[PDB]
């Protein structure tokens, strides 16, 4: 979800 | 009288009291829900917003200004946000207010930061879809595997004289596209720290002057913080940035404290009683006293979403 990317 | 478990959200402080709102657990947290910690006394004070309340996310951008708070972008139930809300926390019951800002906002995104500077907010970085803007977007191939999404290098200023939105004109070597990095002002410098970008969680560290719009890489002597990203950057005086935690390149649970002295141009481990207690995506909010309070964030890899330890704890720190 917002998980991606960091 | 005790704020659910939660990373991802967002804490802003005056040096005296600690606002928390939003993120999720194991999903979100309830975005009229405004949590509030007396730094001096220790305990806990939750109220209901009204107005314009943002929509719950994680991954958001917040900051207190005089007592007042603003936030920018994150991630909802359906992706991310370039809204900005601003919510007076002196006045009655509080109000969010969604200012629907001049000029050409960001791209939506998260996992971003934020410098103050005098009449500025200052955004850096981030996590989101697709930007005709300054600076550089980087996709994240495995995003593409609906929306595919990417890290960018945007520099964004809104002028809260007028809310609009703006970008300056840097000078010098900016800083990767990058995310889950962490951003601290000291006068007028923007040190940002570490992040996320491709496939590395990075160790470097750069500031940019407020004034000059110019990017300077710091590069210290000797020994240096593992790269990591999740991780808290907090200014505790004119002289030194206190971080905490975060998450490796090779996914390890960060519980190293350190202290970057400016003047020195020095990291300095900073020994603590709380080495059991990694944690990434909490926030970290400085005290008036002299202290750094870490509050929430996940215990181990948050990427394994059913195995994920969230917390609700507070790590103090007397730095």
């Amino acid at each position: 979800i917002g998980l991606l990317g960091g | 009288a005790c704020p659910a478990e939660r990373s991802g959200h967002v804490a802003v402080s005056d040096g005296r009291h600690m606002f928390v709102w939003g993120g999720y657990k194991s999903f979100y947290l309830p975005r009229e829900e405004l949590w509030i910690y007396n730094m001096e006394t220790g305990r806990w004070k939750k109220i209901n917003t009204e107005g314009d309340v943002p929509p719950s996310m994680s991954g958001s951008c917040a900051v207190c200004v005089d007592r007042v708070l603003y936030l920018f972008g994150g991630h909802h139930s359906r992706g991310n946000t370039n809204k900005f809300y601003m919510l007076d926390s002196r006045s009655r019951v509080l109000q969010w207010e969604r200012i629907d800002c001049q000029g050409i906002p960001p791209s939506s995104k998260d996992k971003l930061g934020v410098w103050v500077y005098k009449n500025k907010l200052i955004f850096f970085g981030g996590y989101g879809y697709l930007p005709k803007v300054l600076g550089t977007f980087e996709f994240d191939e495995t995003s593409f595997w609906s929306h595919p999404r990417g890290w960018n290098d945007h520099v964004h200023i809104l002028d809260t004289e007028t809310f609009t939105w703006s970008q300056p004109i840097t000078t010098g070597k900016a800083p990767s596209p990058r995310a889950a990095h962490a951003c601290a002002t000291v006068g007028n410098r923007g040190f940002v720290f570490g992040g996320r970008y491709r496939d590395a969680r990075m160790n470097d560290l750069h500031y940019l002057n407020l004034d000059t719009w110019e990017w300077n890489e710091l590069i210290p002597q000797g020994i240096c913080p593992v790269g990591r990203s999740w991780h808290s950057l907090t200014p505790v005086s004119s002289d030194h940035l206190f971080l905490f935690g975060g998450f490796t390149t090779d996914k390890q649970p960060l519980s190293d404290a350190w202290t970057y002295c400016i003047s020195k141009n020095e990291w300095i481990q900073f020994n603590h009683p709380y080495t059991e207690k990694p944690r990434l995506w909490h926030t970290a909010c400085a005290s008036d006293e002299g202290e750094v309070i870490v509050f929430g964030g996940c215990a181990n890899n948050l990427l394994v979403h059913h195995r994920a330890a969230h917390s609700n704890e507070i790590l103090i720190f007397s730095v």
